[PDB]
């Protein structure tokens, strides 16, 4: 199984550098280019540049030029991307990618084969003043088949990860897209609809994570007996 | 043995108290009485601001305080104000023939109004055309805090070869001021519209844009 | 830089139906073009290379072609988790760059929202503020009308919504309305409803409740 | 009128050795260097007193530091020999005490301004000065000092009757290993056409003086 | 163009077999090795004349060393065996008069570079390396000093160098310090102008042969 | 072994040093195939000598080499700073058989001293996430090579997680170390500032450091 994970999401000022950590497993690290992919929240997907995992050489784009830096550790199996003098376009999602090895053709000619087949699961770079703060969950208690859900409020920055039961349930989850509120933090509900008859006998725990500020909440979603 | 550590990073507020200390051994500060402190702005010759474990001499205000204990000696500014952003130093005896200073410390007055940048642009002269050289000129004053970036443009597109940036430093009036000069060709400097310096501050932006001459 | 425009920039189809993009290149790339899937909140997936050859674990519905300038990509029969946002990308020169977009949607049966109210925690309380939540899970088309009335008086100014992104399994939609107050102000009434209006709806259905029952 | 005149912008070849005066005016019983590098912090390096004939070295510059003094003149030198990379500093004198009150306070009343000795490899190389023309109330002449080596280099306006106003930016170190700097000088507009407006640049390492006149460009 | 290039930083655990090549380079009549274990002094091993065909062995060496060469590639190989924790040294190549003149002087003209040969049971680890940046302590004087640290890595050498060997200018590669964990660690300083902090970019290259390891760092001021 | 070779001769600039290398009548004594290497403290030797007394192009003349019975002597005439070196004798010792001296560490008299450049660098956020943290204090430029380091926790002396190099000489002929102190993140925010503090030669330079938030 080839496998790619990145670093956590992070919030940075106006002006700063961020440090992206792409930490490659299930493959021969050295055997393969690593290209950077870069995608703002509803636009579309932008090319950085190349990294060659072997020898260090790099190729960045000229829209990047001067202000991205690629790094590889070949020790730990891992690539990083520094993108430098932040401005307001460049909060966007920041992935990397793994192509195929680039083959000779019959004639002896260098053929690239640059189609990624392998991408890790992004890294959020929010560029902003705004301080982080850390989440507070709150349980969504219900009265055929009820709905109950974990509200989780006033947190910055983006995102927030949540799951159910510790994974253990998938089927009927809704996790709501955040909401940039009126005092500039972000609010998000997860709901789950589960049969009435399981209402007492499974127990059903929401698990919430925020990385950006090292918060951790499990909830207990029990129904408010009145 | 027998050095001096100053603590680097003393930082206050106005009208509050700042401690700053010095610690030696009992061979240099704690045994005897001979300790100096020096206030130096940058740029500027230190000045006497206390000779002796405590003594102001004449013409510094009684804000400045100095005390000893034990090994450490301390200066105490009282009332603090916008001036006293200096780098304090100390000064002791440590042994016949043989004088000791400290790191410095960075003091800091933390009433901070932010300020914009100030940005001037200069086009190459004539003089310098006519020696196939060019040198554009941007010249940034009176911002705060003390961090910008500067960029390049070439009618719309960054240019990063033949760039020089200065480190910012701190003037007389407690803000800021840097230089920057992009080295370019006569034929660079003709064949463009027009060239720009961006300095970005606290996200804040400023541009200014020159263009050639001719009639 | 080849330019790759993308057509259509959106796009609805039916369940079954067969769907065709294209990608139009600035200048020639004999087959260097990619097509990726991007599913939302998820990264892209690769599903056709050199513009005709099908990737390792891609079912045989999906199919492209295309030279010179000029390509297509083809869906046999949509199918409920093909819901994403297409994309194709070149390789012939440096540097690499990718189409506009194409997001895909899928027309479906009218279904009525399952409307369900929550009120603010006795934990949120604590805090000052308070949060009531109204949820409309499962329906189509995405458009509903979502009203908060306080002691039957219409709060505005007051409520934020959330809508999710298309099912992958049924092809629904579905929103949350938060309705954020003070202590105070949540104190001062009693019944608080959330009035939902949709076209799978007869008539507006209201669910309601009293403060500390 | 108790002030220290300090001497010289001199630059020496590693090995070779360096003599830096200091004049002192009214009373002073004994006078002290004090050396800081560019960026660093201040060290000790010598005292004399002139009218008893002591002198002190710290023990790092022992064999290298001399410290004399000629009544007559009523100056005090200090020459330091075998000069390294590690003395590129700024040499300051220091009064310690007045003219009476033998005493020694250890604390340095009096500064002079600084003295910079740069000690390097590198052959001087002298300023080129344009001058920086300001475009379309209140307007910004200027001279740009470039590629000169080593500091410092001293920019006036009219021979000095111009100080009002005027801001001489900071020296840049280039990639090149040479300096370059700006004057500045912000004026009103009307008297762009009245008065003369010079700058005086002074390398003295190079021993190079320019004029430059700064004027709005024409057709 | 008479040079001799030695290749090789090969570690090797205790009973096994090493073998260092020496490239000659102009003429050479006779190749010689000659040993320095770390901080004592030089021993000779043995000489080859590969125009002639025969070699020497000192009698310490009698069974463990083997002296070839191939004429083809131009290259003489030396081969100890049975290696033991007396063995970890550096070894050197030796000329032994030139192309002409079959006359031996006993005095080596040209050597090679160190081949350091480092046996030992231990396993060998590989670096960590963190990025020393600069600040106004170090940068207010025109030259601001930026660095690289190479910590816990065994066994020697690493070779550090600096956008990847494109500077060069007043870079000092401090000796490596031997901790009490039996595991090295060594730091690489640079002096580049303070102007250039904001214009270029400045990666240090860090490569570990003995656990072909390949770091770049980007060392930049910290805001 | 094998030779006796004194190890430390040291001699004054403009005088000249002999350095004696001492064998039997079946090694020295009676053979005159004997050889002088100069080598530079992580440099390869040089030939400097050869056949007693020959010197070989691009040697200057002086180092002049000769021989008295059992004892060879190399001599150094007109001494500079750069002849700081490890000086090493060989001689044939038979058929098959050459043998190195213990090696003389030749010292100039005469030099200046140097004070100690001392910098002294923070740990890295890298490193500090790492759970890890080590303040590098890095000695350039003295002599003599005998320095002592000491660290200090805001005032206080600190023994533990001191690593410290021996000195080595440089290109230059001045003498270079290193000393890191190994520290946790916690001991490392929770003082106001450590100091790295170098002896040498009864003078003292400090170098101090503070963390930045």
């Amino acid at each position: 199984q080839v496998q790619l994970v990145q670093s956590g999401a992070e919030v940075k000022k106006p002006g700063a550098s961020v440090k992206v950590s792409c930490k490659a497993s299930g493959y021969t690290f050295t055997s393969y280019y690593m290209h950077w992919v870069r995608q703002a929240p509803g636009q579309g997907l932008e090319w950085m540049g190349i990294i060659n995992s072997s020898g260090g050489s790099t190729s960045y784009a000229q829209k990047f030029q001067g202000r991205v830096t690629m790094t590889r550790d070949t020790s730990t199996s891992t690539v990083y991307m520094e993108l430098s003098s932040l401005r307001s376009e460049d909060t966007a999602v920041y992935y990397c990618a793994r192509p195929p090895r680039n083959y000779y053709d019959r004639s002896g000619y260098y053929q690239r084969a640059e189609y990624f087949q392998h991408w890790g699961q992004g890294t959020l770079v929010t560029v902003s003043s705004a301080s982080t703060k850390g989440p507070s969950v709150f349980p969504l208690a219900p009265s055929g088949t009820a709905a109950l859900g974990c509200l989780v409020k006033d947190y910055f920055p983006e995102p927030v990860t949540v799951s159910w039961n510790s994974g253990a349930l998938t089927s009927g989850v809704h996790t709501f897209p955040a909401v940039l509120q009126s005092s500039g933090l972000y609010s998000l509900s997860s709901v789950v609809t589960v049969p009435s008859s399981s209402l007492g006998t499974q127990t059903y725990i929401c698990n919430v994570n925020h990385k950006p500020s090292n918060t951790k909440v499990d909830k207990r979603v029990e129904p408010k007996s009145c | 043995q027998s050095a001096l550590t100053q603590p680097p990073s003393a930082s206050g507020s106005p009208g509050q108290s700042v401690t700053i200390s010095c610690t030696g051994t009992s061979s240099d500060v704690g045994g005897y009485n001979y300790v100096s402190w020096y206030q130096q702005h940058p740029g500027k010759a230190p000045k006497l601001m206390i000779y002796e474990v405590n003594k102001r001499p004449s013409g510094v205000p009684d804000r400045f305080s100095g005390s000893k204990s034990g090994n450490t000696a301390s200066l105490t500014v009282s009332g603090l104000q916008a001036e006293d952003e200096a780098d304090y130093y100390c000064s002791s005896y440590a042994g016949s023939n043989n004088l000791v200073f400290g790191g410095g410390t960075k003091l800091t007055v933390l009433g901070q109004p932010k300020a914009a940048p100030s940005v001037t642009l200069f086009p190459p002269s004539s003089e310098e055309l006519q020696a196939n050289k060019a040198t554009l000129v941007c010249l940034i004053s009176d911002f705060y805090p003390g961090a910008v970036t500067v960029a390049w443009k070439a009618d719309s597109s960054p240019v990063k070869a033949g760039v020089e940036t200065t480190t910012p430093s701190k003037q007389s009036n407690n803000k800021y001021a840097a230089s920057s000069y992009l080295s370019l060709t006569p034929e660079q400097w003709k064949s463009h519209r027009s060239y720009s310096c961006q300095v970005t501050h606290e996200g804040s932006t400023v541009e200014k844009t020159v263009a050639p001459t001719e009639c | 830089d080849i330019q790759l425009t993308q057509s259509p920039s959106s796009l609805s189809a039916s369940v079954g139906d067969r769907v065709t993009i294209t990608c139009q290149a600035s200048q020639d790339i004999s087959n260097y073009l990619n097509w990726y899937q991007q599913r939302p909140g998820k990264a892209p997936k690769l599903l056709i290379y050199d513009a005709s050859n099908l990737e390792t674990g891609v079912p045989s519905r999906f199919s492209g072609s295309g030279s010179g300038t000029d390509f297509t990509f083809t869906i046999s029969s949509l199918q409920p988790e093909d819901i994403a946002t297409y994309y194709c990308q070149q390789y012939d020169n440096p540097p690499l760059t990718f189409g506009g977009g194409t997001k895909l949607e899928i027309k479906r049966t009218v279904a009525a929202p399952s409307v369900f109210i929550f009120p603010p925690s006795d934990e949120q309380l604590k805090s000052g503020t308070a949060s009531v939540v109204c949820l409309l899970n499962n329906f189509y088309p995405r458009e509903a009308k979502v009203q908060w009335k306080v002691d039957n008086a219409l709060q505005s100014g007051n409520s934020q919504e959330s809508v999710t992104e298309q099912d992958s399994k049924d092809s629904t939609y579905s929103l949350s309305s938060t309705l954020t107050l003070s202590k105070a102000d949540y104190e001062k009434h009693k019944v608080y409803a959330c009035e939902v209006t949709h076209q799978g709806l007869s008539s507006p259905v209201t669910k309601s409740f009293n403060r500390g029952e």
